[PDB]
């Protein structure tokens, strides 16, 4: 709901993940740069 | 005349870039109608140094390969300027723009050698004839070829290269914005120039067997030399023997991984529990 | 130098269209047209994160040195980077590295665009040694 | 004046910067100058196509070498051939002075500069062209006017605006009492660059080339006689060598660099004759085969 | 003041540095002196820029514009090399 069960849990942490990768991805690119 | 004062022709960056330059300057013709310019240059030396290059408004047409404009009047007025810059630039020959000479060229060659006391018909095309040399120098010859051919005047080939002054050589790196991968100094750029190797000689070969059949059949005429000289290659034919390589680049580059790992057992203990005590003091430390 | 610049300009917001547009003006004559080629997949990207477009920027200034093509190559990536400001210094302090005043002004300007709203106190500082020196 | 007088930021052609470099190289101490061929687009921008030269003396830059008569010769040329250019300004070089503008170089450029009211004065140093350094600098004159109401910041405006400081001495004193130095940029193109760029047909074969086994062996012999003579070096250092710092390894074990690392040298080098000819060896056998 | 700073670097500049060291023995009045450059070979000099005839002293060293020798000025004098030995 909008107390926090497991499925807030859920979207907490594909958030970050989703948000995280392009700027991973920059760094990715560096290494081959 | 002579035509006299060659065993070699060296030809400068300047004289091709002057030809594509001189192009859009004269009129923007760019090789439609193709053009003949002077090509000025040392003398007083076995070796030509070509050291510089104009054009001369030339027009032959694509009708015809026979009618033709040069503009005479100019060559002898550009004559005595030329002591005004140096006294080593006199005119020793004259350039076609390509894409290939023609009989035609004989009749173009008579005319500029009362000018010159060296001519020499050098062709730098206003295209660069591949990763090659765009030039290739060749001169007048009275020859006769057992081909059942009596006497005629062709263009035998005379070895070019690509030669610099001191002047000229420093103000070309400056110029340049290309770093050279096929600088052809060291072990790096040596690789790539025998990959290229290969696809050069590739280029080079085809063009030996369509010759030979031109002969066969397509009726051409048997230019002597070319066929002497190529029996010769299939002849000295071996087969390989040896070569290898030691395991001995190996041994120092191990070496040098021992004394690093050496400092770094010592320094494990040291380095590891201190870094929880940093760890604390680094995020507290940022916030001032 | 006016049209090169303008092609940039009438470009922004097809984003992927731009890509193209790089290696064409590239591939033509002067050193100008060479330029205004970096300017446009920044331009039309603007603000979205695109790892294609950073790659080649950099691989162009670095592989052929030509001084309106390496300072060209630097700026852009500041548009493309301008939606998150932190990133940018790590990318760019390789740039600020090699030692050549084109180089330079390109690494510079990044940092200044990028981070202008929201910035990081990394960025600031980096300008400062570049301000101090002789070379105008 | 201060109202319409600004820089000219020079754009110098490969057939320009070439012509005039080896024309005062040759000549020395004998000076050479002329008449620069070019287009003037914008209020500033000046694109140097060509040049040709006017006579060189033994006092070099003088006014009796200036006159119209050689210039009227070339523009009844220019008409034959059908380019077009008008005079963008005037070169000389200096051996025998510095980049300062030797006092016979003012008058030669007052002259040059009632034909074409955009004039440029170039230094040359053909001495400097020996070496893998080169410093030439163009300038425009400056008004007396100009100076006392505008001030010489006024020609920097509307362009480039970079001064440049040809070392201390004379030049740069002979600099600021006398005209504005403004920059060089080079114009290119992909065609130009093309031309420059090639090589040879013959470099082709000659990568492919089996390296002599008679060449390889003097090779051979020679890195397997330094690598013994280096490999004692070698078998001292690894007992100590504890500690990391790779210089401080160096003077331990003598000398500038590792011993270990004079090995490696070696073997390298070795393998890179090695590396052409075993290529070469197979390579070639098959291919004529 | 900042005044006499600028004096001085504008008088520096005219006066070209290197200063080429010469001896003033005598003066002429007419805009000449004779000069002995230190250098090696002696040169015929005017006296012209930032110095008098009489603010010229004999036997002294003198300043000469490195360029283009006119005798710039007597900031420094010239002792002698004997003296220096003999002197207690």
């Amino acid at each position: 709901s909008f107390l926090g069960p497991e499925p807030e849990d859920l979207e907490d942490l594909y958030s970050r993940y989703k948000k995280l990768q392009q700027e991973l991805e920059f760094l990715e690119v560096q290494e081959e740069y | 005349m002579p035509e006299l004062a060659v065993q070699k022709v060296v030809v400068h960056p300047l004289v091709l870039l002057s030809v594509v330059d001189h192009f859009n300057r004269i009129g923007k013709v760019g090789n439609q109608k193709r053009v003949v310019g002077v090509l000025l240059g040392s003398w007083q030396k076995k070796v030509l140094d070509v050291s510089n290059s104009f054009a001369v408004p030339f027009d032959e047409d694509d009708k015809d390969d026979s009618v033709w404009f040069l503009d005479h009047d100019y060559l002898e007025n550009m004559y005595g300027m030329f002591k005004k810059v140096n006294a080593r630039e006199r005119i020793v020959g004259w350039y076609h723009t390509g894409p290939k000479l023609h009989k035609n060229d004989i009749a173009i060659n008579e005319l500029m050698k009362r000018y010159c006391p060296n001519s020499v018909l050098v062709i730098i095309d206003v295209k660069p004839k591949d990763l090659g040399l765009p030039t290739e120098a060749y001169i007048s010859v009275e020859e006769v070829h057992d081909d059942g051919t009596p006497t005629s005047k062709t263009f035998e080939h005379v070895t070019s290269e690509i030669g610099a002054e001191e002047a000229e050589e420093v103000g070309v790196e400056h110029l340049l914005r290309d770093i050279k991968d096929t600088t052809v100094g060291t072990l790096s750029q040596r690789i790539t120039n025998q990959v290229h190797g290969l696809k050069g000689l590739n280029s080079k070969l085809l063009d030996i067997r369509t010759y030979l059949e031109k002969v066969a059949s397509g009726k051409l005429p048997i230019n002597h030399h070319i066929i002497y000289q190529l029996q010769d290659v299939f002849n000295l034919l071996p087969d390989a023997s040896l070569q290898e390589f030691v395991k001995a680049f190996y041994l120092k580059t191990n070496d040098q991984m021992v004394v690093v790992y050496l400092a770094s057992l010592i320094r494990s203990v040291v380095a590891l529990h201190n870094l929880i005590n940093n760890k604390i003091a680094n995020r507290d430390a940022e916030k001032k | 130098r006016g049209l090169a610049v303008g092609i940039a300009l009438v470009m922004y917001g097809r984003m992927e269209e731009a890509d193209a547009l790089i290696e064409s003006l590239c591939r033509d004559k002067d050193p100008i047209l060479r330029r205004s080629g970096m300017y446009t997949v920044a331009m039309a990207y603007c603000g979205s994160g695109n790892n294609k477009a950073i790659r080649r920027l950099l691989h162009v200034a670095v592989s052929d040195v030509n001084d309106d093509v390496r300072r060209a190559a630097v700026e852009s990536l500041g548009f493309i980077l301008f939606r998150t400001p932190e990133q940018c210094p790590s990318v760019v302090s390789l740039l600020s590295e090699s030692y050549n005043p084109h180089v330079r002004y390109g690494a510079a300007m990044a940092l200044g665009v990028c981070c202008a709203g929201t910035g990081n106190k990394e960025a600031i500082n980096l300008l400062e040694p570049m301000t101090n020196d002789p070379v105008n | 004046a201060p109202a319409v007088d600004t820089a000219e930021q020079v754009y110098i052609s490969s057939l320009a910067l070439l012509k005039m470099l080896k024309h005062g190289r040759a000549g020395v101490p004998m000076e050479v100058m002329g008449l620069m061929l070019g287009e003037f687009v914008d209020d500033y921008t000046v694109r140097v196509i060509d040049v040709f030269a006017m006579p060189q003396s033994g006092t070099g830059v003088s006014v009796e070498a200036v006159d119209p008569v050689f210039q009227a010769k070339m523009l009844d040329m220019l008409k034959q051939t059908g380019r077009p250019e008008m005079v963008v300004g005037w070169y000389h070089s200096h051996p025998g002075f510095g980049c300062w503008l030797s006092g016979v170089d003012i008058n030669t450029q007052q002259s040059f500069e009632a034909l074409s009211e955009r004039a440029v004065a170039v230094v040359v140093d053909p001495i400097q062209s020996v070496k893998g350094k080169v410093v030439i600098d163009a300038f425009r004159l400056i008004n007396a006017n100009m100076m006392v109401l505008g001030h010489e910041p006024r020609q920097t405006t509307s362009n480039l605006g970079h001064l440049n400081k040809p070392s201390i001495q004379a030049l740069i004193h002979g600099l600021n009492r006398h005209y504005y130095s403004i920059t060089i940029n080079y114009r290119k193109n992909e065609l130009e660059q093309k031309m420059l760029l090639n090589l040879h047909k013959k470099s082709w074969m000659e990568g492919l080339t089996l390296q002599d086994y008679s060449e390889h062996c003097k090779h051979n012999e020679s890195v397997v006689k330094e690598m013994l003579e280096l490999a004692k070096n070698y078998n001292k250092a690894v007992e100590e060598e504890d500690k990391m710092t790779p210089e401080q390894l160096a003077i331990k074990n003598v000398g500038k660099q590792d011993p270990k690392r004079h090995l490696e040298e070696h073997v390298d080098v070795l393998m890179t004759s090695n590396i052409v000819q075993c290529l070469a060896a197979m390579l070639d056998t098959v291919v004529f085969k | 003041e900042e005044k006499q700073e600028e004096e001085r670097s504008k008088v520096d500049d005219l006066r070209g540095t290197p200063m080429s060291v010469g001896t003033l023995e005598e003066i002429i009045d007419d805009n000449h002196a004779i000069v002995s450059t230190s250098v090696g070979s002696e040169h015929y000099v005017s006296i012209l820029s930032f110095v008098d005839k009489d603010l010229l002293e004999p036997g002294c060293s003198v300043l000469l514009n490195h360029k283009v020798h006119a005798v710039i000025g007597v900031l420094m004098d010239d002792t002698d090399p004997l003296v220096t030995v003999m002197k207690v």
